[PDB]
């Protein structure tokens, strides 16, 4: 016991459940199926309207999600960005790419225990709902992170 | 009153029973009945059961453990956990226009052809039961995949346990 | 508002875990071996030709036997009302059969018994003669 | 060890065996405190003491 | 102290052995179903031999000297006759004997002695647990190895890379004196043991679809 | 403990059957000799499936079966 | 009311995996037996057929272990048939051991032929009531 | 000797007699001779109107009969079915076969240690009473179980 | 203590994964068997990365590793 570790450092299932519940109450979507976890964040609450900028308030949520994701042991995490249709195709493609780049860069700056980070953006190619009246306010515009809790 | 074997494929009449046994009050019976038939209560009941429900935007999915709602290694079904199936039908009544996709999934071990055949058989049995419950035949698609694309690891015990499953997907429009 | 993955079984045992972990590998290895030998050797004939089915052979049976052959085949013949006939003599070493099946046909049961017996004995039928012939192998 | 019965010994491995005209079997094998017999399609164990 | 350690270890080992033996008895039929041997015996009631295969071996003899090998094959156990197919009991069954020995004279005096006795008994229980698990692991590994060797020999014989065994049998009529008579002498001896062929033309490959 | 309880009572023990007889002509439940058919699965002792326990004892506490195999689980441990 | 579940059902992950493995190994070994098994068609199974002669429907019980000539001659005597041979006996006689408590002459002769195998054969002429043994050349 | 079982486990002669009396007074026929036992059950108390779908309430009866069966060390058990002439011969023959198959399957699921179970149904080809007025209520339409006690 | 807090509690230890399984359908963070992946990156025990500590007993306070290298820092001072 004094030599052999009994728990993985900084692990508490009570804290995990607490922050999962808090995130879902905040409205950011957390989903777990089998050995996989997917988190979805609306674009409106994170980025500036039709532009890759960061609100200073958003970094509190970023810190929260970083502290959450620090709890698990993984190999690779994938980040995808989706948005609406604004002017062209390359427009939102590049916008999604830049947003994914920025979020991945900040997460990596944070001491995330991870081996591989993948970043991709698509724009408005696979929306979740036919109803698309809203722009950046439309729920389809989002960012997703997917990973697997390994062993 | 009721038949445990699927009530002879007849629509459930539980509110009348509850209001009668409560009058024997009417107001409290009605409020309890509406509280329990509220979709929130059905979701909580399904959560109490070993059944998983996922909602993402409009597309919605259902996850069923084969070992708990199936007969072992056979297309037959358990005849004890039928309340879950009744709740499934009651919930599915809420969306009487969306098409349905259903699929079956097994673990990795075994003959490829054997696993694919078993998955197809289980999926076909499930969709047949759903149709017999009273759903229009034109709104169903069924498929059975083997270890083609799992959701977890097959090299660990509990992972293989989670691997085999029944998946249900449906849109809204 | 708790969360729960579906599969929740009874508590397990480490010995069972290890046994299954060995068993899956053993099964896979033998399966691919069987595939290879099937590929390298072409099948020609089916024992159904030697033993076809006929009427009254349809009363179903569920069995679990892990002993010698004679008692089982005698019980089968007694059930089927067919005359038992024996040809040849069993060697000193008994021929042992282990079968774990349930609710299948008499003809396929007998064919499976013949298959497991393999190159030591054979089973033949004569429906017009309503007889079942059990022949041993003359060897050594 | 020599044994005399009408059953079918399985486990230890008999060095010699003799069959009567009535299905009786006489087995000769090495010493062991336990025997195994498939009696009527059912496995069974036989206890041997005093070895 | 250490007496309590030893007796607790004995108790734990015995309890784990009884538990695992009970579990094995309860789950029996499938075990013999998977571990058949009669379906593996050869034509003349001859147990097929045991083989081992190694892939991609390397040895550094010393500086300047390296030897690599692609694949190697070893005859672990030479084939031999057999009267009854082996089972899994002589590979997995555990020895069980309840220790009822009250060889305890360091009886507790105070609460401290009682609790150090308790903790010693606990660690003895755990030590028995791990000991039993290790023994089980060794047993299952051994039986898996034997079955793998059997199936390896079957596969290679199918692939026609080893020499099948050959037995010659001779027959003699009535024999004996005026007091002892035998009806039919039948003498069978395995003249040619199984072995591999170091030749190359005799190799036929396999490919599925 | 009544083997032929709520029956005609004990009649006699047939050894060829290895069973008791109730006065009403129905076979009983109990046994009366070791030469009967009992379902035997669990056994005691050690050195099972071997040459048994070697009668000769050693100064060391190890016990080795008569076929040469040693039973650690039967031998007492350090 | 109460439909109890299977008693020894695999209610454990290891148990279900083990049972599935058992199914797999059963199927594979069945396939192995299928492919390696060799059979002969019932059209060309060169065994003696039943002569279906009324004089061969009696019953008896014989336990013999020795040559074939004396046994077959005695059977012919019982059946009121002439008996002859074709070929020549070898040095070491052909030995046959058949035992029965109740059997008929037809299947008796068939079993005799099956035991004889390649070394000898038996022909029956019912039109001229004779039985002929035939050695191998 | 001391650890050798006194009797065969799960067996009590008083229980056997008591439950046999209970079944006989409930009307299910039990017959004994030598060591061969036969049990008869009217099909009306088991199935629907000429249908191979067992009634839900009959599961208690099945439990009771299996509980009785568990006290006997047995080898082979035969279950056969008889019916009435309804439309053709093949119709009720198949009906009886299916009914026998279902009951045999349930028994095999239950812990009745045997080696062999044979099952068959022969419709209305073995009449036992001239009275054939009723349909499924006729006594001849029934199921029966035969076995022989071993040792 | 009970690592599976705020859930059903401890269900059983998957030895193959070397992990506890909570009654809630999730993997616990604690362990039950030593054969698990913990990222240990610091430990004691001198004469490391060599033949280890030589089992010889010596009059001098210096300790030599089995590879022939000496660990004076592990040894005493003067």
């Amino acid at each position: 016991v004094p030599k052999l570790p009994c728990r993985v450092d900084g692990a508490c299932d009570a804290t995990i459940i607490k922050m999962m519940t808090d995130l879902n109450k905040k409205g950011i979507k957390v989903a777990s199926v089998g050995q996989n976890y997917l988190i979805s964040i609306p674009a409106s609450a994170l980025f500036a309207d039709q532009s890759p900028r960061l609100n200073w308030a958003s970094y509190s949520l970023l810190n929260e999600i970083a502290a959450f994701l620090k709890q698990f042991r993984k190999i690779a995490i994938t980040v995808t960005s989706y948005s609406s249709k604004y002017v062209s195709v390359k427009r939102e493609r590049a916008l999604t790419l830049a947003r994914s780049r920025v979020v991945s860069e900040y997460l990596w700056s944070q001491g995330v225990d991870s081996r591989i980070i993948f970043t991709q953006g698509l724009g408005s190619d696979k929306p979740i709902t036919s109803y698309t009246l809203g722009g950046d306010r439309s729920p389809n515009a989002r960012v997703e992170i997917t990973f697997r809790r390994a062993v | 009153c009721f038949h445990p074997p699927y009530n002879n494929f007849q629509p459930d009449r539980r509110a009348v029973k509850r209001v009668g046994v409560d009058t024997g009050g009417g107001t409290v019976g009605l409020v309890a009945s509406i509280y329990r038939d509220s979709k929130r209560k059905i979701i909580r009941d399904l959560q109490k059961q070993d059944i998983q429900y996922v909602e993402y935007g409009d597309t919605r999915t259902l996850i069923i453990p084969t070992d708990k709602y199936f007969m072992f290694s056979s297309p037959r079904l358990n005849e004890i956990c039928y309340p879950g199936l009744n709740n499934v039908i009651r919930l599915l009544n809420f969306y009487p226009q969306s098409t349905i996709y259903v699929a079956g999934f097994t673990d990795n071990v075994g003959s490829r052809s054997h696993k694919r055949k078993l998955s197809q058989a289980q999926a076909e049995t499930m969709m047949t039961f759903l149709w017999a419950n009273g759903i229009a035949a034109k709104r169903l698609k069924a498929e059975g995949y083997g270890d083609k694309n799992a959701i977890s690891d097959n090299a660990i015990i509990h992972g293989s346990a989670q691997n085999r499953r029944i998946e249900i997907q449906w849109f809204t429009s | 508002m708790k969360f729960k993955k579906p599969p929740i079984n009874n508590p397990s045992d480490d010995a069972t875990i290890k046994l299954a972990e060995a068993a899956v590998s053993v099964s896979d290895s033998m399966l691919e071996m069987a595939k290879v030998e099937k590929v390298i050797t072409p099948p020609s004939k089916d024992n159904t030709l030697t033993i076809p089915n006929a009427y009254n052979l349809q009363a179903r049976a569920s069995v679990d036997w892990s002993g010698p052959i004679e008692e089982l085949t005698a019980r089968i013949a007694k059930a089927a009302h067919f005359r038992f006939r024996v040809l040849g003599k069993s060697p000193s070493v008994p021929v042992l059969i282990s079968i774990s099946t349930k609710d299948e046909s008499l003809a396929e049961i007998l064919r499976d018994i013949d298959y497991q017996a393999g190159k030591k004995a054979s089973i033949h039928v004569y429906p017009n003669s309503q007889v079942v012939e059990l022949r041993y192998a003359k060897i050594y | 060890m020599y044994v005399r019965t009408n059953l079918t010994i399985l486990s230890p491995g008999w060095l010699a065996s003799m069959t009567s005209a009535d299905g009786t079997h006489a087995y000769e094998m090495q010493k062991s405190p336990v025997l195994l017999v498939s009696w009527h399609g059912k496995v069974m164990q036989l206890k041997v003491e005093g070895l | 102290k250490e007496t309590a350690l030893s007796v607790g270890a004995q108790a734990g080992l015995a309890w784990r052995a009884k538990i695992i033996d009970e579990q094995l008895n309860k789950q029996a039929r499938n075990l013999d179903a998977i571990y058949d041997f009669n379906s593996l015996v050869l034509e003349h009631n001859i147990l097929p031999p045991v083989l081992l295969e190694g892939r991609n071996t390397l040895n550094l003899a010393d500086a300047q000297s390296i030897r690599i090998s692609d694949r190697t094959y070893k005859v672990a156990k030479q084939a031999h006759f057999i009267t009854t197919p082996p089972t899994w009991r002589q590979y997995l069954w555990m020895d069980y004997v309840k220790p009822e020995a009250p060889n305890v004279t360091l009886l507790p005096k105070t609460k401290a002695e009682k609790e150090i006795w308790c903790i010693y008994t606990e660690r003895g229980w755990k030590n028995g647990i791990d000991q039993a698990n290790t023994i089980l692991e060794e047993n299952i590994a051994r039986i898996k190895e034997d079955f793998g060797g059997m199936i390896l020999y079957r596969k290679l014989l199918a692939m026609n890379m080893v020499s099948p065994p050959y037995v010659s049998h001779t027959d003699l009529g009535v024999t004996g004196d005026g007091s002892e008579i035998h009806i039919d002498d039948r003498v069978l001896r395995i003249t040619a043991l199984p072995e591999l062929n170091v030749n190359s033309a005799e190799w036929r490959a396999a490919v599925a679809k | 403990d009544g083997c032929c309880s709520k029956m005609g009572g004990i009649n006699y023990c047939d050894s060829s059957a290895g069973r008791l007889v109730c006065n009403n002509g129905f076979y009983s439940t109990c046994y009366c000799t070791r030469h009967a058919v009992m379902d035997l699965q669990f056994l005691m002792g050690c050195c099972l499936w071997h040459g048994g326990v070697y009668p000769q004892l050693n100064s060391s506490g190890l016990v080795v079966c008569n076929d040469g195999y040693v039973s650690e689980e039967c031998s007492l441990q350090k």
